[PDB]
Parts: C-alpha cells; sequence; structure tokens
C-alpha cells in the first residue's frame, strides 16, 4: 500500500476515502462479537452471501481496499464488533431502512432479502418485542435498552470494520494526532490533567499526575505498557473494546508516547482469546505498512514502535509489579515497593501502565478539550464507566451510562426487571474486587466517593445481580474458592488465610459448623487486608467481611438451626413428607442404604432427621414424588 | 530422534526479542499438545537459561501442563455470572457418569477436562463447550446427548 | 553525608538517609523479628512479620521501607502485636510438629519465634502439609517443614549464580524443587552448601551417620584415626556458650581422646605435603612454561562446578589431590604397615567443616580411602552426647608420628591462605633463603575482596597471583580470563564466600561480624606458632626419605594423583 506523507496528505486521503462510504446506497452488517459468534454469526452470514451471490447481484465485495477503491457498490455486507444487546442474538441491522433484528436463526433467512432489500418493508414477526409491554421496536435509539446509554467512548464501534484500517480513518478518526504533532507537548499534559481525567479500572488514581511524574524522569529509554487483560471472571469489556475498534486504541498510545517521549511500547493481552489477539495482529501489520508506525512518522521525526506480548493465564499477573517480570520472562511474583513502577519498571526503566480504557478516551478528549469532556458527571470525578450486566435480569451484556444516576434505573430500567417475576437481592460490583450491596441502598448514585463510604468499589466493573434463589454463604464460599485457586502464594498472609478461610466456610456450609466461627472470620478478615503484599490480598476477604456485616441472619441459620432459608444448600436439606399424597409404597426405606424413613405399608411415613443421610434418592426414586425438598 | 527438528527453526524466528521466553513455552503446547519432559532442560541448556527458572515457568501458569491431553477438551466454564443458574451440578453429573475428576484425563479415547472461566457467550446460560461446538441452555439430564455424537 | 531526623517509639534517632526502618533501629537497643531478612541478601518482604505502625494508622513492612523526615512508628502497639500473633497462628498451622525428630532443634529460629511470641492454643486447625521425603546425597531435604521464606532460592540465585533449585507449583502447594524432581546430584549443584547455612527451618539438613560411626568404635577388632580439618579449630567454641574465635585444641584433643577414638591426628601435616608437592608441580610448569594458568584442587566444589559447568579447563586443573584424601592414603598405606595392621580393618574417620566433602568421599575413583566424614554440628552432639563438660578439660597434645605440623597449614580456612602458604615455599625452593622478619607475611592477599588481585617480585621475576571467593566471583574471573586482557600463573578458587571458615558444617551463628572473628582467631592461631615454614618440617622429610625418596615421583603420581573426566551430558 502506499505510505502516508505530512498531515495535509492525510487530509486528501480522508476526503479520498469519504468520497468512497458516500459512494454506496444500501449496507448490511452483522455483529461480529463473541457473543453471536457462539450460536451461529458467520452461519447466517453463509445463509445470506450464497443468496446474493444468486439474485443478480454483481457488487458483492465485503473487504474494501486500494484495488476496489472506486467500486459504487449497491449492496455492501459489513462485519462489525460489539454493537451492543447481546442479550438476545445474533444482532442484525440494514441501513438505511433502520430497522432493528434479533432471532435471526436461520429458518427465514431468504425472506430479508426478498422483503427489507427489494420491497422495502419491514418484518413484525421476528422484530424485538418487550414481554413487559408487547410494544414493537423498529429503531434503535427507541429501544429502552439504548434510550439513556450515552454512546461516547464506544462511538465507533458497531459501525466499523476492525479489519479494516480504511473504514476507521473514513469516520473521522486519527484527526487528534494530526493535531498533536503540530503542537507542544506541556499543554497535551496540562489538557489532561485539566479534563478531570482519572484511571478507569483499578486504583482511580489521576492520570494527569502519573504522566506529569514520568515526564519529569530524565531517562534515555522509558516505555509504555498496556494491561488489557480482564483477569476477574465477572464481566466483559477487554473483550469489546479491541475486538470493536483497536485503532483507536494505537491512536492513544500514539499520543502517549507522543507527550511523555517513548519509542517503543508493549500491549499485555491473553494468549486465551484468539480473535482479539489476532485482530491486533492484523492491526498492527496494516498500521506498519500504512507508514504511522516505526521511525519519521509524518516527517517530524518522532520514533514508535509497539509489540503485542501474549499472556499465559494467570488473574494475579497484572498488579503492574508482576506484569514487568511476567514480560521480562519470570514467574509472576509481585516484588515490595519502594521503588514503585514509575521510577524503575520493566528492565529498570520509567514505565506508564494504564488500563485500556484510559487509553481511549485521550483521542476524546485531544479532539474536543478538557472544557466538554469535564462538563458531564459530577465535578469532583469527570467522565462516564462501562458496565456489563449479567444474573438474573431480562437484558444482559454491555452498556455505556453517564457516571452519577442512580442504581435503581440502572438495575431496573435499563435492564428491565427481573426475570421470571422473582425478587430481587443483592447486586455485587467488580467481581471478587468488590462487596455486596442490598435492596436497601439501591437510592446511592454511582461514583467515588459514596461507594467509597459504603464499602465497596467499582473495580473492572461488572454488575452481577442475584436474586431470593441463592444463599449468600454459598456465594461468599464460591469467591474464596476462586481467591484460593488464584492466589500465588508468597507472603504468608493471603497464602494461608485464604485456605483457612475457604476450609471455615466449607466447614459451616456442610452443617458441621459451632458457634464463635464469625469472630474467627472477622479477625482473620481484618489480618489478611492488614498485612498482605498486592492487592489481592488487600483485597481477598472483602466479599465475605461484607457478607458477614450484612447478612449475620443467613449464618446465624445455618450454624444453629441447620436450615438454609434459600434451599441452596443440599448439605441442609430437609426432605418431608405428604401424609396425603403418600401410599406408602415404601421404595424410600428400599433404596436409602441407612433407611432413616421408617412406616407401615400403605399409610403415611415420618422421617427422622437425626440418622438421616440426605441423599435426596427418596424423592427421586418413588414415583409417587410425596416427598418434597423444603 | 525425530523430536530434536521441530523445536531448532522456533528458536531462531521467534526468539529474536531480548527477553521472550513465555512465547517459546506456549507455541510448543500449541503445535505439540503435551509438553515433553525432555526438551525442557534441552531448550534451557541451548540458549541461556537455567533448567530450574523454567521448570517454575511452567507450573506457575495453569495453561502449561505435564501430562497427557486427550483430543477432546470440554469446559465448564464456572465464572461468577454462570455459577447462579446452577453450574455447580453439572460438574458433579459429569464426574459422575464419566469417572475422572476436574484436571485429571482419561487418557483412554479422547476425553479431558479444563476448568476455564467466563467464555465470551456470557449471557447464554452455563456454556458448557466442546472444543468446537459450545452450547447454550444446559440441564443435567442434557448430558447424556453429549455423549451420543461425540463418541 | 546527610542525616534524617526522626522518632522511633518516643526516641529521637539520627541515622544516614538510606537505612530501612529496621536496620537502623538496631542501634537503639531494640529489635523487631524477621524470617525472610539476611544480611547477605536482598529484601524480599516474603515473612510479613516485620510489621510496624506509622502515624497514618496501616501497617508497613519493614525489611524494606527506606525511611524519609518526619515519621512517628511504634514498636510495641497492642495491633502490631495481635498482627505477629495472628500471623505466627497462620504459620504453625501447617507445620508438622514432630520437633523431637527434627535435626534443627533448639536452633530453629522458628521455634524460637513461637516461644517468644507466647502461643499457646493453635485455633486454626486443618490442613497440613503432606509430601514426600526424597534422598539426593548429602543434602537431606523434608519439604514438610518449609515455610517459603525464598533464602536458598535468593543465595543459589544473587550470590552462587549456579541456579540449582526454584520455586514450583502455586497456592497452597508451592515448594521449592530442582527440575523434574531430579535427585541434587544430576541436577546443576555443585555442593557448596550455602543453602544449607541459612535455612531458618529444619528443611533442609545433612544426611547424619554417627550410627556407622558407632558400629566402628564397637567392633573389636576395627582401630579407628580420627583427622581434624584446621577451620574446626577456632568455631567449635560458639557451640559451648564461647565468644567466637577462641582457640580450643587442646579441649577439643582432650574430648576426642574420650570420645573412644583410638587416634587422633590433625591434617595440617597433610596440609603441608600438598604445599610442597603443589610448589614442586609450579616450579616445573614454571620450567617448562606451559599449561597456564593452573588452578587449584583444594575445594570439591569447585571441581564439580568445573566438570558440569567448563569441561574444557580440564587439562589446566593441578592433579594434586584434597588433603582430606591424601591423608587417608597415607593412613591406610604407610602407617598400617607401621603398625602392622590389615588395610580392610582400618577405619579413618575425619572432622571437616565442607558439604562437599561428604560426596567427594564416596567418589568410585578414590578406591575408599576414607570411610565416613562429619562435621562440626555433628561433633559437638557427640561430644554433648557423651557428656563431656567442653569448658573444665584440660590441654593435652596430638599423638605421633602424624601429630606435629607447622604454622604454613594453620591458615587454611582463610580466603588467599593457600597461595599465601605456598609463595613461602616457592620463594624458598627457588631463591635458596629463606624468609625472615615480616616478609614471612604478605599483606597483599588478606581481606574479602571479590577478586584480589598481586603482582609478586621474587629475585627480580614477577608473578601475577589471583584469588577469587565465591563461584559469582569465580565466573568472572574465568570470563576475564577467557576475554585474554591479561595473563596469570596460578589462581586459587573456594567456593564458599570467605573461604573455609564459612562453610555448611560450621555451627550457626546471629552476629552478622562473624567473619571478621573468624579470621582474627585463625591469625592469632597462625602467630602463636613457633614453625611457620612447611618446609622445615621433620616428619614430611622423613616420610619421603623412607617411602618415595623424592617429591613427584611415580610411586607419588601412582598414590597422590588422580584425573578428572568431564560431566557435561549432551543434550
Ligand atoms: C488482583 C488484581 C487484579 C487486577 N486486575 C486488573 C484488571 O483486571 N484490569 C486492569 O486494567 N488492571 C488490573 N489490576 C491493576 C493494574 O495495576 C492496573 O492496570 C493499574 O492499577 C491501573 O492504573 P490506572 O488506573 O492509573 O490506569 C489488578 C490488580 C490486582 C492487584
Ligand atoms: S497477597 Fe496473595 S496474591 Fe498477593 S503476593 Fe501475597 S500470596 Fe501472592
Ligand atoms: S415416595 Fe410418596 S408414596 Fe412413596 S413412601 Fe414416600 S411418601 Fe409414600
Ligand atoms: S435421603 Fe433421607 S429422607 Fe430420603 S430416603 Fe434417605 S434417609 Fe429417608
Ligand atoms: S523446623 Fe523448628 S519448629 Fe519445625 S519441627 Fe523443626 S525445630 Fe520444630
Ligand atoms: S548447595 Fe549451593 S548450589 Fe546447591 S542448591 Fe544449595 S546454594 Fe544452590
Ligand atoms: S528450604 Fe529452607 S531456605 Fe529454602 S525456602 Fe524452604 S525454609 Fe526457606
Ligand atoms: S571452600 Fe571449603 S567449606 Fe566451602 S566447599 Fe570448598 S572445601 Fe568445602
Ligand atoms: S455483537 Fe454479537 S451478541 Fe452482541
Ligand atoms: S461467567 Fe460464564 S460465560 Fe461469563
Ligand atoms: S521478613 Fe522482613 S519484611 Fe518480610
Ligand atoms: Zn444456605
Amino acid at each position: 500500500m502506499v505510505k502516508l506523507k505530512s498531515i495535509q496528505e492525510l487530509e486528501n486521503l480522508r476526503e479520498k476515502i469519504k468520497e468512497a462510504k458516500k459512494k454506496e446506497k444500501i449496507v448490511i452488517r452483522i455483529c461480529g462479537g463473541t457473543g453471536c459468534r457462539a450460536s451461529g454469526s458467520l452461519a447466517v452470514r453463509d445463509e445470506l452471501v450464497k443468496v446474493l451471490k444468486r439474485e443478480g447481484f454483481a457488487n458483492v465485495d465485503v473487504n474494501l481496499s486500494s484495488d476496489c477503491l472506486e467500486n459504487t457498490s449497491e449492496v455492501h455486507v459489513k462485519m462489525t464488533g460489539c454493537q451492543g444487546f447481546c442479550a438476545q442474538g445474533p444482532l442484525m441491522t440494514i441501513e438505511p431502512l433502520g430497522v432493528f433484528y434479533v432471532g435471526v436463526k436461520p429458518e427465514d433467512v431468504e425472506e430479508i432479502v426478498e422483503k427489507s432489500i427489494k420491497k422495502n418493508e419491514i418484518i413484525e414477526r421476528l422484530l424485538y418485542h418487550d414481554p413487559a409491554t408487547g410494544k414493537t421496536y423498529v429503531k434503535r435509539d427507541e429501544n429502552p435498552f439504548y434510550a439513556k446509554q450515552t454512546r461516547l467512548v464506544l462511538k465507533h464501534c458497531g459501525t466499523v470494520d476492525p479489519a479494516s484500517v480504511y473504514d476507521y480513518i473514513a469516520e473521522g478518526g486519527y484527526s487528534a494526532i494530526a493535531k498533536a504533532l503540530t503542537m507542544d507537548r506541556k499543554q497535551i499534559i496540562d489538557e489532561v490533567i485539566k479534563s478531570g481525567l482519572r484511571g478507569r479500572g483499578g486504583a482511580g488514581f489521576p492520570t494527569g499526575e502519573k504522566w506529569l511524574g514520568a515526564y519529569k524522569n530524565q531517562s534515555p529509554k522509558k516505555y509504555i505498557i498496556c494491561n488489557g487483560d480482564e483477569g476477574d471472571p465477572g464481566a466483559f469489556m477487554d473483550r469489546s473494546v479491541m475486538e470493536g475498534d483497536p485503532h483507536k486504541v494505537i491512536e492513544g498510545m500514539m499520543i502517549g508516547a507522543y507527550a511523555i517521549g517513548s519509542d517503543e511500547g508493549y500491549i499485555y493481552v491473553r494468549a486465551e482469546y484468539p480473535l482479539a489477539v489476532q485482530m491486533l495482529r492484523k492491526a498492527i501489520e496494516e498500521c506498519e505498512k500504512l507508514g504511522l508506525l516505526g521511525d519519521n512518522i509524518l516527517g517530524t521525526g518522532f520514533s514508535f514502535r509497539l509489540h503485542v506480548r501474549e499472556g499465559a493465564g494467570a488473574f494475579v499477573c497484572g498488579e503492574s509489579t508482576a506484569l514487568t517480570y511476567s514480560i521480562e520472562g519470570k514467574r509472576g511474583m509481585p516484588r515490595v515497593r519502594p521503588p514503585r513502577t514509575n521510577e524503575c519498571g520493566l528492565w529498570e526503566m520509567p514505565t506508564v501502565l494504564n488500563n485500556v480504557e484510559t487509553f481511549a478516551c485521550i483521542p476524546e478528549i485531544i479532539l474536543n478539550g478538557g472544557e466538554w469532556f469535564a462538563s458531564i458527571g459530577t465535578p469532583t470525578s469527570t467522565g462516564t464507566k462501562i458496565f456489563a450486566l449479567s444474573g438474573k435480569v431480562n437484558r444482559t451484556g454491555l452498556v455505556e451510562v453517564p457516571m452519577g444516576l442512580k442504581l435503581r434505573e440502572l438495575i431496573f430500567d435499563i435492564g428491565g426487571g427481573i426475570a421470571n417475576n422473582k425478587k430481587f437481592k443483592a447486586v455485587q460490583l467488580g467481581g471478587p474486587s468488590g462487596g455486596c450491596v442490598p435492596e436497601s441502598q439501591l437510592d446511592l448514585p454511582i461514583d467515588f466517593d459514596s461507594l467509597s463510604k459504603a464499602g465497596a468499589i467499582m473495580g473492572s466493573g461488572g454488575v452481577v445481580v442475584v436474586d431470593e434463589d441463592t444463599c449468600m454463604v454459598d456465594f461468599a464460599k464460591f469467591f474464596t474458592n476462586f481467591i484460593v485457586e488464584e492466589s500465588c502464594g508468597k507472603c504468608i498472609p493471603c497464602r494461608e488465610g485464604n485456605k483457612k478461610m475457604l476450609e471455615i466456610l466449607e466447614r459451616i456450609t456442610e452443617g458441621k459448623g459451632k458457634e464463635g466461627d464469625i469472630e474467627l472470620l472477622e479477625e482473620l478478615g481484618d489480618v489478611i487486608i492488614s498485612a498482605s503484599l498486592c492487592g489481592l490480598g488487600k483485597t481477598a476477604p472483602n466479599p465475605v467481611l461484607s457478607t458477614i456485616k450484612h447478612f449475620r441472619d443467613e449464618y446465624e441459620a445455618h450454624i444453629r438451626d441447620k436450615k438454609c432459608p434459600a434451599g441452596a444448600c443440599q448439605a441442609l436439606a430437609a426432605y418431608k413428607i405428604d401424609p396425603g399424597k403418600c401410599i406408602g409404597c415404601g421404595k424410600c426405606v428400599k433404596v436409602c442404604p441407612v433407611g432413616a424413613i421408617s412406616g407401615e405399608k400403605k399409610k403415611p411415613h415420618v422421617i427422622d432427621q437425626s440418622k438421616c443421610i440426605k441423599c435426596g434418592a427418596c424423592a427421586e426414586n418413588c414415583p409417587k414424588g410425596a416427598i418434597y425438598k423444603g | 530422534d525425530p523430536r530434536f527438528e521441530k523445536v531448532d527453526e522456533i528458536l531462531s524466528k521467534l526468539a529474536n526479542e531480548r527477553g521472550a521466553l513465555i512465547a517459546i513455552l506456549q507455541h510448543v503446547q500449541h503445535e505439540f499438545g503435551y509438553l515433553p519432559e525432555d526438551v525442557i532442560f534441552y531448550i534451557a541448556s541451548k540458549t541461556g537459561i537455567p533448567a530450574s527458572k523454567i521448570y517454575g515457568v511452567a507450573t506457575f501458569y495453569a495453561q502449561f501442563h505435564l501430562k497427557p491431553r486427550g483430543k477432546y477438551v470440554i469446559r465448564v466454564c464456572l465464572g461468577t455470572a454462570c455459577h447462579v443458574k446452577g453450574a455447580n451440578k453439572i460438574l458433579a453429573e459429569f464426574e459422575k457418569q464419566l469417572g475422572i475428576k476436574a484436571g485429571e484425563t482419561t487418557s483412554d479415547l479422547k476425553f479431558t477436562l479444563e476448568r476455564v472461566g467466563c467464555l465470551g457467550a456470557c449471557g447464554l446460560a452455563p456454556t458448557v463447550m466442546v472444543n468446537e461446538k459450545t452450547y447454550g441452555k444446559m440441564t443435567p439430564e442434557k448430558v447424556s446427548e453429549v455423549l451420543k455424537e461425540y463418541s | 553525608m546527610n542525616m534524617v531526623m526522626l522518632t522511633i517509639d518516643g526516641k529521637q534517632v539520627q541515622v544516614e538517609k538510606g537505612t530501612t526502618i529496621k536496620k537502623a533501629a538496631e542501634k537503639l537497643g531494640i529489635e523487631i523479628p524477621g524470617l525472610c531478612d539476611d544480611n547477605d541478601l536482598k529484601p524480599f518482604g516474603a515473612c510479613r512479620l516485620c510489621v510496624v505502625e506509622d502515624a497514618r494508622g496501616n501497617l508497613v513492612a519493614s525489611c524494606h521501607t527506606p525511611v524519609r523526615e518526619g515519621m512517628v512508628v511504634k514498636t510495641n502497639s497492642p495491633k502490631v502485636l495481635k498482627a505477629r500473633r495472628v500471623i505466627l497462628e497462620l504459620l504453625l498451622s501447617s507445620h508438622n510438629a514432630d520437633c523431637f525428630e527434627c535435626d534443627k532443634n533448639l536452633h530453629c529460629k522458628l521455634q524460637k519465634y513461637a516461644y517468644e511470641l507466647n502461643i499457646r492454643n493453635i485455633r486454626f486447625k486443618g490442613e497440613k502439609r503432606n509430601y514426600e521425603i526424597k534422598d539426593n546425597g548429602p543434602i537431606y531435604y523434608d519439604p514438610n517443614k518449609c515455610i517459603l521464606c525464598g533464602k536458598c532460592v535468593r543465595i543459589c540465585e544473587e550470590v552462587q549464580h549456579i541456579c540449582a533449585i526454584d520455586f514450583a507449583s502455586r497456592g497452597f502447594k508451592a515448594y521449592i524443587s530442582t527440575p523434574f524432581e531430579k535427585p541434587l546430584l544430576e541436577s546443576d549443584c555443585i555442593f557448596c552448601g550455602q543453602c544449607v547455612r541459612v535455612c531458618p527451618t529444619g528443611a533442609l539438613a545433612e544426611k547424619t551417620d554417627i550410627e556407622r560411626i558407632y558400629e566402628a568404635i564397637s567392633d573389636p577388632n576395627k582401630v579407628v584415626v580420627v583427622q581434624v580439618a584446621p577451620a574446626v579449630r577456632v568455631a567449635l567454641g560458639e557451640e559451648f556458650g564461647l565468644e567466637p574465635g577462641e582457640i580450643v585444641t587442646g579441649k577439643m584433643v582432650a574430648a576426642l581422646k574420650r570420645l573412644g577414638f583410638d587416634k587422633v591426628f590433625d591434617t595440617q601435616f597433610a596440609a603441608d605435603m600438598t604445599i610442597v608437592e603443589e610448589t614442586a608441580e609450579l616450579v616445573e610448569r614454571l620450567e617448562k612454561g606451559e599449561n597456564f594458568p593452573m588452578f587449584t584442587s583444594c575445594c570439591p566444589s569447585w571441581i564439580l562446578a568445573v566438570e558440569k559447568f567448563y569441561p574444557e579447563l580440564i587439562p589446566n586443573i593441578s592433579t594434586a589431590r584434597s588433603p582430606q584424601q591424601i591423608f587417608g592414603a597415607i593412613a591406610k598405606n604407610y602407617y598400617a604397615k607401621k603398625i602392622g595392621v590389615a588395610r580392610e580393618n582400618m577405619f579413618v574417620v575425619s572432622v571437616m567443616p565442607c558439604i562437599g566433602k561428604k560426596f567427594e568421599a564416596t567418589r568410585p575413583e578414590f578406591n575408599n580411602d576414607v570411610d565416613a566424614v562429619l562435621t562440626t554440628r555433628e561433633l559437638a552432639r557427640m561430644i554433648k552426647e557423651s557428656g563431656i563438660d567442653f569448658i573444665k578439660l584440660e590441654e593435652e597434645n596430638f599423638d605421633s608420628p602424624l601429630g606435629e605440623s607447622t604454622g604454613a597449614a594453620a591458615i587454611f580456612g582463610v580466603t588467599g591462605g593457600v597461595m599465601e602458604a605456598a609463595l613461602r615455599t616457592a620463594y624458598s625452593i627457588m631463591t635458596g633463603e629463606e624468609l625472615e622478619g615480616d616478609k614471612i607475611e604478605f599483606t597483599a592477599v588478606r581481606g574479602l575482596e571479590g577478586i584480589k588481585e598481586a603482582e609478586v617480585d621474587i629475585k627480580g621475576k614477577k608473578v601475577r597471583i589471583a584469588i577469587a571467593n565465591g563461584i559469582g566471583n569465580a565466573k568472572k574471573l574465568i570470563e576475564k580470563i577467557k576475554s585474554g586482557e591479561t595473563k596469570y600463573d596460578f589462581v586459587e578458587v573456594m567456593a564458599c564466600p570467605g573461604g573455609c571458615m564459612s562453610g555448611g558444617g560450621q555451627p550457626y551463628t546471629d552476629d552478622p561480624e562473624f567473619r571478621k572473628k573468624r579470621m582474627e582467631g585463625i591469625y592469632k592461631n597462625d602467630r602463636n606458632l613457633p614453625k611457620r615454614k612447611s618446609h622445615e618440617n621433620e616428619e614430611v622429610k622423613k616420610v619421603y626419605e623412607e617411602y618415595y625418596e623424592k617429591p613427584c615421583g611415580p610411586k607419588a603420581h601412582e598414590e597422590l594423583h588422580t584425573h578428572y573426566h568431564s560431566r557435561k551430558k549432551e543434550y
């Protein structure tokens, strides 16, 4: 491909490929994210593309390139990432018809091309219907899930091909970099700190002070590095951002390297995700042939280079301290501080380590200025935070909201309420890195300061909703088991206390528990929080401590009364007999090895809980089904 | 030995980066599966690395392994979202009917179990996927059909 | 120099900027406990037991916290004590409590810290560590008592540069291992014993063979000769509450006599044998001018390091045996025919402070000259076993005719003292005269530097000499030699840092400046002797004129020489 010259040539090519999109009339696009590519996404693509090759359509080409730059296409097939609303899929959208089609399982793939493309009509039996209201939604913006979301960070996703560089350039991006090379760096840092931008993932520290401190360190060769790896098994944002549009991440890298003065950078992505790393390799190679990456970028003299390092699993690897060790080629054991990572990090060179949500808002801040970005949200902490909603809600998936709104409309209005008309119990924020919030504190605005006084931090941002069906002791034990399996084992507190807490919780949930275990849990939680080394051990006992602090009634029910209120712990099950529904078959006596049920034939039986082994075979073996687990 | 020819041209192509060790130990598993018990100290003594350090690297990350892997690997998700919809009992049903525990494989025919968490289909029930045939809504009685076509 | 003003526990402190808050509070008459910290290692922060409380109110580690202006700290607050107590309960919850069977009994630091912090009732009872004990040779590894402090890995990484062992697994089940749990003999270990010296628990110990010594003694037809090392005379007293560096030669000779040993000897006689043989070899190599530089063979660990890592230097190594094996050959060849005993019926026991000697004793190529070996700790345990009070013994001398010695063989327990024992003999043999006055002592080969270099002028002829203590400095000097910057003539290498006085068999000490005291003790022992020259010994000359008639003879080549074979297995 041709190499890019200075800014005026970039604008000329901008106009030349802006012509390409307005030399088209009809476009069709499919959700190419991992949500659609699990129940059939390319299958729907081939169920429809062969129809276009047998319906007298010539201009069918999908991948736009320089050879096909001057082809006026009557129909154009697009491949876009996570458009949203991944609860109901696969997602289909065509323009400029203006439809929103869900549930496109290949049973009527021929009707969409015959009706919407030719007759310009809209099929109503397959459109989205809300079970609560029954209304039919035809426009994307008319949908309640898209009604109050702010599409700001995700402006270009859902309408830009991640595999084509010419698609992102033709939208209006890569102009912030062109404005940046023609101006100084100190005012860039001043605009960054003035905008109120601070770290999205993890800590929440202001990025301006970190960038300025990296600037003030006089070193020959320092590093810029990316921690995009959602270790916690709660949400999906690392999936969405890169597979939607990776070029904005590269532009943010270029802005940061021009600002602080970096010449080579690294991106840490997990190798277990093949599609995302493949898209990054394609984007890096296409940009390298494009000429924005390398030496003498656009005739200025600034030099830059990117490497993509594939990780190897473990959740305790992106601590900002074990990641430099992992890239170096050693074990991911965190080291002590001070010295911090801003003074001597990767190979004893200065480093800056930002999550890839902070490197995404940089082009927007450069383009619009800090005055516009600070205008959204509470002035104490600006910006917007992305969330992944999951659990027992009608609509699940990705969401982006103006930070500062009340949680009630976030969980009920956006989520469409709780599924199966059940009752809501609790919300977990941040996954393992956060505590519980019950129904009583649902009217709290979402932000840093007020949530800090509630004991819970948003962390990555995964929001999971749990109903009355489950028992909280099992949920806390699940978190503790994950932390136990996922530690590293270097300092005594985390390594021993997590195992001890897991054993204590397993003892309690098995019905063998005794009095005074709650005080031991609180003491262990305090010690592990105080005396750990890295953040994982400092944050590990938070779910258990929060569950004790808010749900002591469940623990007292499990310890003394030996009954589980939600009936979710099988180790405390209680099988009971209906006297009227019993016909005295006696199969429960026969199939149970200990035979704790004893009675006369053709008569109701009585269960002795003292000698019952609670195997559950009594209800499932006698065909009458009069025995119920209550 | 034919093993000492496929490990030779990989230390010359993707080994020009100064400090790369994780990539080399990953492509070996990618191209052969079983990480051999003999190749490790060979690649150690080859370039500059003691065998102890790469043995420590190999046993830390859960992706790497030192036991035989079957042809077909089954994952049971077990993330925090796919845990509330009764995903604890499906692994119990697996171990009740097939025999092997989690992390232990029946090396005879083709089967292996693994516990990778929260794949990209999150929002579509507990997703117990076969190697390339990921499922949707699953029930402890549905397990049987997995043994039907995949056998 | 810039000083920092602070307060610690309500007391004003003046200390230089850069010291930690634990190492700068030791001079206030206060000491805070810690297990992961040693004076020879970089801080690691794995114990989390050395925590203190600053002004803000959060617990901060001390072994890796630089001090700055304006902090108030307290090391006796109830919160800190409670945290320490809970951390030690967490440690002892998963420790197999067979303190009767532990070799590290009454010296384990975990036991002392469990006594100090007043632990009385372990509330956390659960799953313990259950691993399997394997055999490795002279190093006994039991991964049931490991606390994963990481001292052994760091001392095999930061100092030795051998990289023999490393961490393995993760979480609660992590441990210390060689690759694939192979025995230490087949791994890259060189048996220096530094990992044994620093382990604060009973995980790493010695394979003890007091039993075989006991049926050797109990056999009515077996005659037992026991030999003592030069570096044992300065460190045994620490086992009995004395200040380190006290000369205890007569007391330990009396103790060995009362232990049932038939004959007791010192190895300084065989040491002077090695000195005169090595001087003859060096004169021969100077006259031919071939195979330079030439390396000593006094350290088995150095020989193993060459045979495993540098097999190309085998032709450049001296073929002289170690003094232990030479004394064994002398005892089983000459002394046996003089007394009139069969060769199979003589039992030779050695008391040496090194750990590689335990492995070196069982090489198939040495024809089993010595039968069993000991270290100083086992000797002290035997002395306390028989009930002998070490304080109130009476001084008595060695046996005959291999008991007396010279001053040249009493400085082998110091880095540099071997070549310093050979330069006097080389001066005497080449010049023809003997040094007088202070010219006997060479001040350029004394100290504790990593690499010591000297240019010695003898009768207008200059020779370049070098000393390397520690295998890391040895690797650095080998790199310098292979670079070809300068040419040497005679190179000494000792594997342990600081010479044989810091071997793995020496008793455990907590004082940070033990090396200076041991060097002072060795030098005082050397200066308190009438004869200071190896050539002036009588019985060495008698042995040559009765059995060999010439150094470097065919009989000496048959009995006092060995050959080395490469161990680098091709992969
Ligand atoms: C247990 C643990 C988990 C972490 N998980 C993440 C993560 O999932 N994503 C992430 O970007 N950073 C994670 N981090 C921390 C990284 O160091 C992070 O990139 C850094 O704190 C971000 O700084 P910033 O907000 O100024 O950009 C984690 C740290 C710990 C200790
Ligand atoms: S607190 Fe836990 S995860 Fe963090 S370094 Fe210590 S053992 Fe590892
Ligand atoms: S299963 Fe029903 S009918 Fe049979 S014994 Fe029990 S209660 Fe009676
Ligand atoms: S599980 Fe309990 S109630 Fe049911 S048959 Fe067995 S002993 Fe009786
Ligand atoms: S290592 Fe210490 S605490 Fe453990 S058994 Fe031995 S003497 Fe007792
Ligand atoms: S004996 Fe020396 S080389 Fe061997 S493991 Fe211990 S410290 Fe390392
Ligand atoms: S073997 Fe000893 S020195 Fe090594 S980690 Fe275990 S306790 Fe520490
Ligand atoms: S220096 Fe001395 S104590 Fe150390 S290994 Fe060599 S001979 Fe043994
Ligand atoms: S983009 Fe595929 S499910 Fe949403
Ligand atoms: S947590 Fe199971 S797929 Fe997301
Ligand atoms: S032992 Fe001192 S900080 Fe860990
Ligand atoms: Zn319960």
